[PDB]
């Protein structure tokens, strides 16, 4: 039971929110982050959040994205803004060690 | 699909090299490293834990009696460098009741408690080495006093020593260990007492501080408890944290003691999986053309390199959602927010002091948060160790062909 | 130093009454305070230590009380075993020091001392000194004042006193005076007296004899 | 059953010296303080010295502290007193007690005494002297100017013990001891 939403079509330099619903199972004091994939090329680290709320990022992705959390409400949620060609990609969260099996994905491609 | 990428990838040196050396990178950064060890933290987290469980319920526990269990009728003695109920040290001069279950602890195995917890807290002190490191040492000095008459628990058969009146005997089992008596008169100088007493000094030089030494010292603390089980009375502070029950025996914390001995039992396994990140070192490379089915015997290697490593981080990982408070309920989890994640001191690790009682004082919040720090930091590493084990399996099954 | 000071030094009691032996510190001494026991002839053996705590073996007539400065023993129903002397003793300085010692004798009615007067026997004579001796026997208080008189003349620095322990079968004492002269200063006076004095005597009563 | 069985002792000259031992059974020896107390004839008790478990430790009340020392043997569970340069005024009994810090209960035992006495005298034998009664009487004994000090009643050999008062020597300032011995006979012998 874990799946995204905001994943979309948009042009370089362009705006766009991203979301993970993941239970407390998963979420609970667990560090969550975001990943890539894209064509060709395997999963990529993105972003991580901790319980208390420390995030860090990949370098690909140093100074343009925000990754945050809801511990009311089991959420992750990233922004994304300063589009590149290399954000082509499907966008998955998870926890940090990973579960073994993942969810669906978004569609974001630049 | 992504398969199709894994074997392009299999077939390329220079994408199997790259894995490789980022297996060493990942290895010396969980076995090499500290602060950015989920493993480190991992082993420091169960440790803590077990010395937190007796910092909080020491003072509180009944203990008494003369030499091999025996009751006694006036019997003094007092362990120093433990956490008691107003002091630095505990003080078990209970009489007339024999040691037991739901009862006073012998101080035969306050004794077994005592030294565990005299070496644990020395070498949180010292600092918990890299679990590269077995070679490190730790010296330990403790010292209890017996009073009041007819206490034997001071006796040259019970320290072994050549006579109680200024004696000394030395071993060397491996470590070397020397035991020193020493009586106080009554209308000696000094004796604020004006009654005479008996002070052992323990002196362990060559003490390991490994990290499977360690956990194992863990283990006997937590497992003295557990075993002798001794009556537990506790003070709750007026406007502080309360605790329950208020009396009992000390298994009657079976939620908190399991959670240390699953603790203690997943960190040992995680130690014992750096054995096989040294023994398939993974830094040779791999000017000529390379097939997969001929010249790729690395794999297996390679293979159980990266998967040590992954059961370190998914151990490391069980260890503090073994004890992370936010997923916890009812008295576990007002135990743990309430005291053993607390120091009532005025504070190094290991550090004693009268106001110790009742709180956990072993960073045992500072290791969870250190902990999940490091494995947010640990997210291009890990991915990478996946990737590694998905190209060497590859390569076992083109190799078996 | 701490000096402890007792009271009374002496006592009559009875069987089957509560004696009461108080001690004093000159300093405070808290509770470091002891009692013994000490019978004639024979070392003195511990009844009471820390003020108050009754030594094993010690019977439950024994008690002690006070802190500080004042302190008390107190016998609930003496028994004959216990007539002897009794001593405080303070555990507080660098060396221990005891009281003078309260001695317990046994009560008894007036009894006067029947006196008698023995002249030097004839093989002293001849040898240069001189003993006379007066005897006090079986007479109960204790206090005598016994004086000796030559010629009428109040003799002093010449006589020399000794008492027996209480009668073990009387509860009485005897007391011995001898007057010791050299031969030469001797044959020089004629009366020779020993005047008694005591509670069981209306007047002093007075045995002499002439040489 | 702790026990202190004490030997030595003896007679003394002013100056030259004495030995006392107490030989200790049924305790602990090394582990319990010890004192030695003596007792003048008519006086109280007076603590001479102190010494500790393991006998390195050691203290003397004034009247005796550059005079004596104590020491003790914990292999043969014994303590000693040597007391050199001797004076008069240390005629008394001599007691050794374990002091017992272990319950914080004083003077917990005590050996039986032994004699001590120091005299510029040398042993003669008494002069007994007839008391002889003039016109129920009484007479007696008196011996006179000896220097053992133990003597016995022997008049009578066991016949007449309900009238006999034999009185506690006296110290003569000759350093002679003197003593007298009354009985109470009929009226006619």
């Amino acid at each position: 039971q874990l799946q995204e939403s905001g994943g979309g079509l948009v042009q370089p330099g362009g705006s766009l929110r991203l979301s993970c619903a993941a239970s407390g199972s998963i979420f609970s004091g667990n560090v969550m982050g975001w990943y890539r994939q894209a064509p060709g090329k395997l999963r990529e680290w993105v972003a991580a959040i901790t319980p208390q709320g420390v995030p860090n990022y990949a370098d690909s992705v140093k100074g343009r994205f925000t990754i945050s959390r809801d511990n009311a409400k089991n959420m992750l949620y990233l922004q994304m803004s300063s589009l590149k060609p290399e954000d082509t990609a499907l966008y998955y969260c998870n926890r940090l060690p990973n579960y073994r099996s993942w969810g669906q994905g978004t569609q974001v491609t630049v | 699909s992504t398969l199709n990428t894994l074997i392009k990838l299999s077939a390329d040196p220079s994408a199997i090299n790259a894995a490789r050396e980022n297996l060493g990178a990942s290895a010396k950064n969980l076995i090499g490293d500290t602060k950015n060890s989920p493993a480190y933290q991992a082993v420091l987290l169960a440790i803590n834990a077990a010395v937190g469980f007796w910092n909080v319920l020491g003072y509180a526990t009944q203990c008494g009696g003369n030499a091999n269990g025996q009751e006694s009728t006036s019997s003094t003695t007092i362990f120093n460098n433990e956490p008691g109920y107003r002091s630095t040290s505990i003080t078990c001069s209970l009489n007339r009741y024999k040691p037991g279950y739901y009862g006073p602890m012998s101080i035969e195995n306050f004794k077994k408690l005592n030294e565990a917890y005299q070496i644990l807290q020395t070498a949180l002190n010292k600092g918990l080495p890299a679990l590269k490191e077995n070679n490190g040492t730790v010296s330990v000095t403790y010292t209890y006093t017996c009073s009041g008459e007819g206490n034997d628990n001071c006796s040259k058969k019970a320290t072994g020593v050549s006579d109680q009146n200024g004696g000394t005997k030395t071993k060397t089992q491996t470590v070397t260990t020397t035991i020193s008596s020493k009586v106080v008169d009554s209308q000696a100088k000094g004796n604020t007492t004006r009654v005479s007493y008996t002070e052992i000094t323990n002196k362990l030089d060559g003490v390991p501080d490994s990290a499977q030494a360690l956990l194992a010292q863990a283990s006997t603390l937590i497992n003295t408890i557990n075993t002798a089980c001794p009556y537990f009375s506790v003070t709750n502070k007026s406007g502080g944290p309360q605790m329950e029950p208020t009396r009992g025996k000390l298994c009657g914390f079976t939620e908190e003691i399991s959670a240390i001995q699953k603790m203690i039992t997943d960190a040992q396994e995680l130690v014992n999986q750096t054995s096989v990140i040294n023994e398939h070192e993974q830094s040779t490379p791999v000017g000529k053309p390379f097939n997969p089915f001929t010249d790729a015997s690395f794999a297996q290697g390679m293979l159980a390199n990266a998967s040590a490593q992954a059961k370190m981080l998914n151990l490391a990982h069980q260890v503090g959602q073994t004890i992370n408070p936010d997923n916890l309920t009812g008295t576990f989890k007002n135990f743990v927010t309430g005291f053993l994640a607390t120091c009532n001191n005025k504070s190094p690790p290991g550090t004693v002091t009268t106001q110790t009682f009742a709180s956990g004082c072993a960073y045992v919040e500072q290791t969870i948060t250190n902990l999940n720090n490091s494995i947010a930091h640990f997210g291009t590493q890990e991915q990478q160790i996946q990737q590694a084990e998905n190209i060497a399996d590859t390569l076992v099954n083109f190799g078996s062909h | 130093d701490i000096q402890m000071t007792q009271s009374p030094s002496s006592l009559s009691a009875s069987v089957g009454d509560r004696v009461t032996i108080t001690c004093r510190a000159s300093q405070s001494i808290s509770s470091y305070l002891n009692w013994y026991q000490q019978k004639p002839g024979k070392a003195p053996k511990l009844l009471i230590y820390a003020a108050s705590s009754l030594q094993s073996g010690v019977p439950s007539r024994f008690s002690g009380s006070g802190s500080g400065t004042d302190f008390t023993l107190t016998i609930s129903s003496l028994q004959p075993e216990d007539f002897a002397t009794y001593y405080c003793q303070q555990s507080y300085s660098t060396l221990w020091t005891f009281g003078q010692g309260t001695k317990v004798e046994i009560k008894r009615t007036v009894a006067a001392p029947s006196v008698f007067i023995f002249p030097p026997s004839d093989e002293q004579l001849k040898s240069g000194t001189a003993s006379v001796v007066c005897l006090l026997n079986n007479f109960y208080p204790r206090e005598a004042k016994v004086q000796w008189k030559v010629d009428n003349a109040l003799q002093s620095g010449n006589s020399q006193e000794s008492v027996t322990e209480q009668d073990s079968k009387d509860s009485t004492y005897s007391l011995s005076s001898t007057l010791t002269l050299s031969k030469a200063d001797y044959e020089k006076h004629k009366v020779y007296a020993c005047e008694v004095t005591h509670q069981g005597l209306s007047s002093p009563v007075t045995k002499s004899f002439n040489r | 059953q702790v026990q202190l069985v004490q030997s030595g002792g003896g007679i003394g000259q002013p100056g030259g010296s004495l030995r006392l031992a107490c030989e200790a059974s049924g305790f602990t020896f090394n582990l319990f303080e010890m004192a030695w107390v003596r007792q003048a004839p008519g006086q109280s008790l007076e603590v001479i010295s102190y010494i500790g478990s393991s006998g390195s430790t050691t203290r003397y009340a004034d009247s005796v502290k550059g005079r004596f020392i104590v020491s003790r043997d914990n292999d043969k569970e014994s303590m000693f007193l040597q007391l050199n340069s001797l004076r008069v005024d240390d005629t008394a009994t001599y007691f050794c007690a374990r002091l017992n810090g272990w319950a914080g209960s004083g003077l917990d035992h005590w050996g039986q005494g032994t004699l001590v006495a120091v005299s510029s005298a040398s042993t003669k034998g008494p002069s007994v002297f007839p008391l002889a009664p003039s016109s129920t009487a009484a007479l007696g004994c008196l011996v006179k100017d000896y220097f053992p000090e133990p003597v016995t009643v022997s008049w009578n050999s066991g016949a007449l013990t309900s009238g006999v008062h034999t009185f506690p020597a006296v110290l003569q300032s000759s350093g002679l001891y003197s003593l007298s011995s009354v009985v109470t006979v009929p009226s006619s012998s």
